[PDB]
């Protein structure tokens, strides 16, 4: 019965990623003014078992990689980081309901960088280190900010539970109470991912994702995983953080569906955002982080410490 | 010790020509930066002193292949000028729409895949849409896609088919709308500003030192063109103005590429204003070919078409430097003619290989991720670079 | 009886492995925007299923576009040379394919054969960007008589 | 102009069926109703002592008021 | 004349900083101007099914190199080697030996369509209009060898489809 | 109220086209399912469709069939099957079919 | 016990996949093996490395940042007793000191990102 | 004054901003008229079992049955 929760849960994120490459292809493909593709079966529904059987078959393919250790450890931490961090969503129902929560995501959220140092790491190329520990960089310098918008934003909750962020939900969504933080965090969720502006790229540049996505095949299709699943879930996490719907027990699948909806559409603005605007250069992103991001976000969390103790509502810790 | 030797990548996804590159940095810092051009080099110079001028002709239309009419319009205008001919007016006309025509391409060209290089992966296929609008007239007028002369000394041959011009309008009547869309698409990005504002600036004098001839002289200061100056066609008369800059930014440059493009609009109407009914080709039978129904029936046509294939026209001897705008700035051949039929030596002159060494002065204050810009900003083919 | 599986599955990694075929651009010179008009709107590859991404790692097969100066040939090798062992060359444009209008002087080579073996020779210059598309889908047609496992079956 | 909706109905499904599992079978391995929250001690010791006052060791039946008679 | 860009006032006066603190802060322009116009989205692409859909074409369109021959097919070309003489890449090949009704013909007629550029000089001098570029691409050899034309795959080519090139030729022959 | 026009515009091309199977069967045939236009002059196994004008590039479309040369099969489809008349109308080259 | 099972689970599917993306390939229906592999010369990839202060740096006030942030993390618990005065004081103390921080390494030569 | 904060406002309003919201982030819990409310409130939830005393022998008040209202009474939140 519980194995049953658990496959239920972790085969539809799979699912989930393939045919999410597909909605990629395509919105990415007709927002470009052209059609995405057809002719690997109708309407382009057998592309991704293609990209997926295919993507596996082609032969391991290079080099010596000096370590045995890391070079099998990070795809299996990668994925099994990327599978658990959906646990305690809460959907109708979590499948684990745990008190912190919240901060259980942020924390494994924090742990997923290893995967970087390490498959970097393991590359035996001393340019693939490098670009590796750039990238750890960003993504740590977002796990900052990030955190601290958490713990504003949460503050109108009043615990941590995850679920009754729902219940603060009923009346009005978050977005109104604070947009300008959830408007940074959005963009928050743009950076570990790095979606374009934040990507790092091909051509010339400082191609951390040329070994990075190049290397290691298969589990490149294991890293490609891990990345597009857990751009689903800071898709979904927003969608119960700063939104939300009516939860009308005894049909819970109501409140299923238009999460699903709002959730979707978020991801569909990612791909979206990725086809629109050109990259950032390195230097100016971190210290664009550095410059505005932070202090904004310090002046906002301390005025909504300040915020509740004034309007005389501070939330019911349960 | 520190530094470092960092290279080249093979390519980005519409990547044109590769170049290897050695950057001697400091941390995240470009001090010392040599590019290494030269890799594709197939030698056309000598090719050219084997063939004879109606031979060679599509080398100077293919050394830069983006743009094409104009090259044409170059090595033409060289062996008219050396020739002592003039192309009736009809032709000139013809040969100066195509030549907008073709800067409105390689313009759109530059501009697009230097957004897809940076980021920007739509823009791109936005405009190469109206690009393959544009291939789609060329295969009408000249008979091929790409790489079809189109353009011979003494004039063109092979006028437009009928009902061409009507197409040509129709395009340029929107063509306007759509590359404004892109100007929504850009210009108060504060992305695509923001990463490209002050790299790359250039001093005018430093700037006709190194020689540039282009965009570069246009968008910083020194107000300056051959077009204006020194008219080598009709392409005098119609009226239209150059843009400039006073930021020598590189910004700068990218609108000066945009406003050169809507001017190109400008004068490709007036130009489908004002073409008149005369001929094409000269007449002068033994410069240039006569049309078939002449040809047949008629002896000396055929003597004339005969040798003039076989043994091509006799050039008399003399040493010309021939010089258009093409859109990558400056672009001229300097030919050397024994009395002959074939050349001897003809060095045509890449704006790109005197801008690509400029990196150099260039890029010495900005790091690698905006080298990608500098080197992008300036337009730059290396097929035309090497030669 | 197997041998129904050993021709079912090789029209399954088959099928699926062609269906995809995301190759790398190498386009070294004016064949490689024709490419990039395959890659345009109206001609458009994605429907067909070919991705545009650039590795030579990542790669499941190689264009050769553009003329090759002795001095590209060695890189152009070792490009062909760190890639998946299932791989295939479409050599595009009059030059690649046997020298085109150069095939003289010094610098080019003569063919890309006699760097890399080649399956799709293209011509034109540059072959019409649906001529290339119809380069590109021969080879998938090359791809579906590959009948590679069931001689793995040595019968 | 259609191509894409599809993929998203399919991506629809894909992330709605955890949902409506995780609910049906809370709503079902659990008894008619959810699944209780035992996030703070005194909850729990609530549950326990429902089990232990089933009598089929089990929280899902609650007794009743009737059962004290 | 000279007309150039960027050089301006930029107002550091009221309301126009204003929307200057809104527009670096809020990101209006961004938001609205590009998601907006790249929502844009909804019209038709252009793509095209290449299999069972083809692009546009021009009569004087330049395809592989098929001989022609007269009504009572005579072989039409006369062996004057013009066609060879202008090729641009050189290739091309004639030899010509009087046949038996004394009338000259090609023995060996070949191209390499490897090296061949696809000029269009070989269609302009051959008086007779022998050799045209045919409408057709037909192409994607597996071989180096099959890229390589006899006299008698040029015949065969021409064969294949003349009517076709009848009606190029008949149509374009005005200006040529 | 606008919409019922544009389901009534699939649900019209589907219908009156290919009828129950042929929907399946021209859809994986070619991903491209058009409304029947006109007739095309079927001449060999292959037939040609011209639309109403509609719209250009993309202006006309064929299906290859099957049995071509007494060699290969349907699933084969590629250029080369048009016969040279085909290739000169289908290209544009002549609107004289 | 039960987010543990999920914890087996999910680190097998893990590993399961893996093995399967490494056997497939060399489980392949012909493996070929020849070309050399040049660990060799320096300038491949770039060249060396002189590694500078400044992404260490980066990892640094990654850390008393992070330390900063973490003890401002029970707050949402804190918010609520009896006594708002100290609570309103502390906590707009601690983060603006945090602030205080960053505002020092902003004014000195730290960050500034082009050197 | 004028001209400063109207100049960094003109060049860095994220930093303004910030300091904007920090400052009034500051005083404002000083000044508004709700804040007594909030400590009221959060003192009349009782975590912890109020535990009964000797009643005889001492001034009578707080008295026993739970709606006899000599004690405190948070009614004003019962409407408000
Ligand atoms: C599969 C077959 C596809 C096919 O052949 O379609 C042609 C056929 C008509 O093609 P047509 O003759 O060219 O006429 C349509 C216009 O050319 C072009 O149609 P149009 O784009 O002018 O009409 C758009 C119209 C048509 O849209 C729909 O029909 C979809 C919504 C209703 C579904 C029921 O949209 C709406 O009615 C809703 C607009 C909503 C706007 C905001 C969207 C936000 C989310 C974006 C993601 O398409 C239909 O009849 C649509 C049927 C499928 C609808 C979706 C069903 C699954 C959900
Ligand atoms: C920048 C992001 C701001 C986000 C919102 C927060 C708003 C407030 C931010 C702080 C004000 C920044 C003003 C700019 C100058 C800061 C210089 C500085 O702090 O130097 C360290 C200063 C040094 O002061 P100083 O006297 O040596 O002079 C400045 C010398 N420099 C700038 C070279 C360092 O150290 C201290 O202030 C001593 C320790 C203070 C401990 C904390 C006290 C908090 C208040 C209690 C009441
Ligand atoms: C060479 C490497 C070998 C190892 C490789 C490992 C790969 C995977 C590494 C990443 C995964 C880390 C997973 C950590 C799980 C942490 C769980 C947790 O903290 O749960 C919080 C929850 C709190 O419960 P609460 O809500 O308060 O109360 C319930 C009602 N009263 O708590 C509970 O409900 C109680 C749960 C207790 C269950 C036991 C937890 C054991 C954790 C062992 C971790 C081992 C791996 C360490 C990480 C290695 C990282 C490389
Ligand atoms: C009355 C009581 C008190 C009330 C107080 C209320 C005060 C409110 C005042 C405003 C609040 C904050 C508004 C939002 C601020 C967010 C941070 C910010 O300002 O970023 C701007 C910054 C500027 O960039 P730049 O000029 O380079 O840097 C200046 C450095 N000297 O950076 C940028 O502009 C670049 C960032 C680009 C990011 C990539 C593109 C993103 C595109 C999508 C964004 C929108 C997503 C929306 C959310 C989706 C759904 C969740
Ligand atoms: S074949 Fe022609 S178009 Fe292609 S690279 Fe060579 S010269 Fe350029
Ligand atoms: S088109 Fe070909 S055969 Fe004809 S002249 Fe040019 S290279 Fe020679
Ligand atoms: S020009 Fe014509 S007739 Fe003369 S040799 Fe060539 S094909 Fe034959």
């Amino acid at each position: 019965m519980f194995m049953i929760n658990v496959l239920t849960l972790i085969i539809p994120i799979l699912l989930a990623v393939a045919f999410l490459t597909l909605v990629e292809r395509k919105v990415l493909g007709y927002m470009q003014f052209r059609k995405g593709p057809n002719v690997v079966g109708p309407y382009g529904l057998l592309q991704p078992i293609a990209d997926a059987i295919k993507l596996f078959i082609k032969e391991p393919l290079r080099p010596a990689t000096s370590s045995i250790s890391m070079f099998i450890l990070a795809p299996i931490l990668a994925l099994t980081l990327a599978l658990t961090m959906w646990i305690p969503l809460p959907m109708p129902y979590p499948l684990i309901n745990m008190n912190l929560g919240v901060l259980f995501m942020l924390a494994m959220s924090s742990l997923a960088v290893y995967s970087i140092l390490w498959s970097g790491w393991a590359s035996n190329s001393k340019y693939a280190l490098i670009g590796a520990l750039r990238a750890v960089a960003q993504t740590i310098s977002y796990e900052v900010t990030l955190a601290i918008i958490l713990l504003s934003v949460l503050l109108m909750n009043g615990s941590f539970t995850l679920s009754t962020l729902i219940i603060t939900q009923e009346q009005v969504w978050l977005i109104f109470p604070a947009w300008p933080l959830a408007m940074m965090w959005f963009i928050s969720t743009l950076a570990e991912t790095n979606r374009a502006p934040f990507d790092l790229t091909e051509g010339e540049s400082e191609l951390v994702s040329g070994f990075n996505v190049e290397y290691a095949a298969g589990p490149f299709a294991l890293f490609f995983m891990a990345e597009y699943a857990n751009i689903i879930m800071m898709n979904i996490f927003t969608t119960t953080l700063f939104l939300g719907a009516f939860h009308n027990p005894y049909m819970p699948e109501l409140y299923t569906i238009n999460f699903t909806i709002k959730s979707l559409l978020l991801s569909i603005t990612f791909l979206w955002i990725r086809a629109s605007y050109p990259r950032f250069r390195y230097d100016q992103l971190m210290h664009l982080l550095w410059k505005n991001f932070l202090p904004l976000t310090l002046a906002l969390c301390m005025w909504h410490v300040s915020l509740p103790i004034l309007l005389s509502s501070i939330p019911p810790q349960t | 010790v520190s530094n470092l030797t960092l290279n080249f990548g093979p390519q980005h996804p519409a990547a044109h020509g590769v170049l290897r590159l050695v950057m001697e940095l400091s941390g995240e810092m470009v001090r010392k930066c040599d590019p290494h051009i030269g890799l594709l080099h197939r030698g056309t110079e000598k090719l050219i002193e084997y063939k004879t001028y109606l031979q060679a002709l599509p080398y100077f239309d293919r050394l830069d292949y983006v743009s094409m009419m104009c090259n044409e319009q170059a090595y033409s205008l060289a062996v008219e000028k050396l020739l002592n001919i003039q192309p009736p007016p009809r032709a000139q006309w013809i040969r100066v729409l195509f030549g907008e025509i073709t800067r409105l391409l390689n313009h759109i060209m530059a501009v697009t895949t230097h957004a897809l290089d940076i980021g920007a992966m739509t823009p791109f296929f936005w405009m190469f849409e109206e690009r393959e609008k544009m291939f789609e007239f060329y295969e009408r007028v000249s008979g091929a896609r790409m790489h079809a002369a189109y353009v011979r000394p003494g004039g063109v041959h092979q006028d437009l088919p009928l009902g061409l011009m009507d197409d040509i309008y129709e395009f340029s009547k929107n063509f306007s709308l759509r590359i404004d869309e892109l100007e929504e698409m850009l210009t108060n990005n504060r992305i695509w500003r923001n990463r490209t504002v002050d790299i790359g600036v250039v001093t005018a004098e430093d700037a006709l030192n190194y020689g540039f001839s282009g965009v570069m002289l246009r968008g910083s200061g020194i107000q300056w063109d051959l077009r204006k100056t020194q008219p080598y066609d009709v392409y005098d008369q119609v009226e239209f103005d150059v843009p400039i800059g006073s930021r020598g930014d590189c910004y700068d440059r990218y609108l000066c590429r945009v406003e050169e493009m809507r001017q190109s609009i400008r004068i490709i109407s007036q130009c489908l204003n004002k073409m008149p009914p005369g001929e094409i080709k000269v007449d002068d039978a033994k410069v240039s070919p006569p049309k078939r129904a002449e040809m047949k029936t008629s002896m000396e046509s055929l003597i004339h078409h005969f040798k003039l294939y076989t043994e091509g026209y006799q050039v008399p001897p003399g040493a010309t430097y021939t010089a258009i705008e093409a859109p990558k700035g400056e672009f001229g051949v300097y030919l050397v003619s024994d009395g002959s039929s074939r050349p001897y030596r003809c060095k045509i002159k890449a704006p790109g290989f005197a801008h690509l060494a400029g990196l150099d002065k260039m890029s010495k204050g900005h790091m690698l991720a905006d080298v990608v810009a500098i080197i992008g900003t300036q337009d730059i083919v290396f097929g035309e670079v090497d030669r | 009886r197997g041998e129904y599986v050993v021709a079912k599955l090789d029209d399954l990694i088959n099928w699926a492995r062609r269906s995809s075929l995301w190759p790398m651009t190498f386009g070294l010179a004016c064949c490689a925007v024709e490419m990039m008009h395959m890659a345009a709107p109206r001609y458009d590859m994605d429907r067909f299923g070919v991705v545009f991404r650039a590795s030579p790692r990542q790669s499941d097969v190689m264009i050769v576009a553009g003329t090759l100066t002795n001095k590209m040939a060695p890189a152009l090798r070792k490009v062909y040379d760190q890639m998946p062992e299932p791989r295939y060359v479409v050599s595009m444009g009059s030059c690649a394919n046997g020298g085109g209008y150069y095939h003289y002087s010094y610098s080019v080579v003569r063919g890309c054969d006699r760097i890399v073996p080649v399956d799709i020779y293209v011509p034109g210059c540059p072959p019409t960007a649906e001529a290339l598309l119809y380069g590109i889908l021969q080879l998938q047609k090359k791809i579906k008589r590959e009948k590679r496992l069931r001689i793995w079956y040595r019968r | 102009w259609f191509e894409v909706l599809p993929g998203i109905a399919v991506m629809g499904v894909c992330l709605f069926i955890p949902g409506m599992a995780t609910a049906r079978i809370h709503r079902f391995s659990n008894g008619g109703r959810e699944k209780r929250v035992a996030h703070y001690s005194y909850q729990w010791y609530l549950m326990e002592r429902d089990r232990r006052v089933s009598g089929v060791n089990r929280y899902y039946v609650s007794k009743g008021l009737e059962n004290i008679d | 004349t000279y007309k150039y860009v960027n050089l301006r006032e930029p107002s550091m006066d009221m309301k126009s900083v204003t929307d200057r603190a809104a527009q670096t802060l809020l990101w209006t322009e961004l938001i609205r101007g590009l998601g907006m116009t790249l929502s844009y989205l909804f019209r038709e692409p252009a793509t095209i099914n290449y299999p069972f859909e083809k692009g546009p074409l021009s009569p004087r369109f330049r395809g592989e190199h098929a001989l022609r021959r007269y009504p009572s097919g005579e072989e039409r070309c006369i062996a004057c080697k013009l066609c060879e003489a202008v090729c641009p890449a050189q290739a091309i090949t004639i030899e010509a030996e009087p046949r038996a009704d004394g009338s000259r013909r090609t023995t060996r007629y070949d191209i390499d369509m490897t090296k061949c550029i696809y000029c269009g000089f070989c269609q302009e001098a051959c008086p007779v209009d022998a050799i045209v570029e045919g409408p057709n691409f037909e192409f994607s050899t597996e071989t180096h060898e099959e890229l390589l034309y006899n006299k008698e795959k040029l015949l065969n080519n021409g064969d294949k489809w003349e009517a076709e090139i009848a009606a190029n030729i008949q149509a374009d022959y005005l200006y040529r | 109220m606008e919409l019922l026009q544009v389901l009534k515009r699939g649900l019209q091309q589907v219908s009156g086209h290919g009828g129950l199977r042929g929907y399946l069967r021209v859809l994986f045939r070619a991903n491209d399912v058009r409304v029947g236009t006109l007739v095309g002059e079927d001449k060999y196994g292959n037939k040609y469709y011209e639309d109403n004008k509609q719209f250009f590039g993309r202006h006309r479309w064929v299906i290859y069939t099957t049995e071509m040369n007494g060699k290969n099969t349907f699933w084969d489809v590629d250029g080369s099957m048009v016969p040279p008349e085909w290739h000169r109308w289908l290209h544009c080259m002549t609107d004289d079919p | 016990m039960n987010l543990m099972i999920t914890l087996l689970t999910n680190f097998t599917l893990a590993t399961l996949l893996v093995t399967i993306a490494f056997w497939l390939p060399q489980l392949n229906v012909y493996s070929e093996k020849t070309s050399p592999y040049e660990c060799g010369f320096d300038p491949m990839g770039s060249a060396r490395l002189p590694f500078s202060m400044k992404f260490f740096l980066v990892a640094i006030t990654f850390l008393l940042f992070d330390l900063e942030i973490a003890l401002l993390l029970p707050l949402p618990w804190a918010s609520q007793t009896t006594n708002l005065n100290t609570m309103l004081t502390m906590a707009l103390l601690l983060i603006f000191l945090l602030a205080v921080s960053l505002a020092y390494e902003w004014t000195q030569k730290g960050l500034e990102w082009t050197e | 004054v004028a001209a400063f904060l109207k100049n960094v406002w003109a060049k860095e309003p994220v930093l303004v901003a910030s300091f904007a919201i920090a400052g009034l982030a500051v005083i404002l819990p000083t000044l508004s008229p709700y804040t007594k409310y909030s400590l009221m409130i959060n003192r009349a939830t009782p975590y912890n079992y109020p535990v009964p005393l000797r009643d005889d022998g001492n001034m009578p008040d707080v008295p026993s049955h739970p709606q006899d209202p000599q004690g405190p009474s948070l009614e004003w939140l019962k409407r408000l």
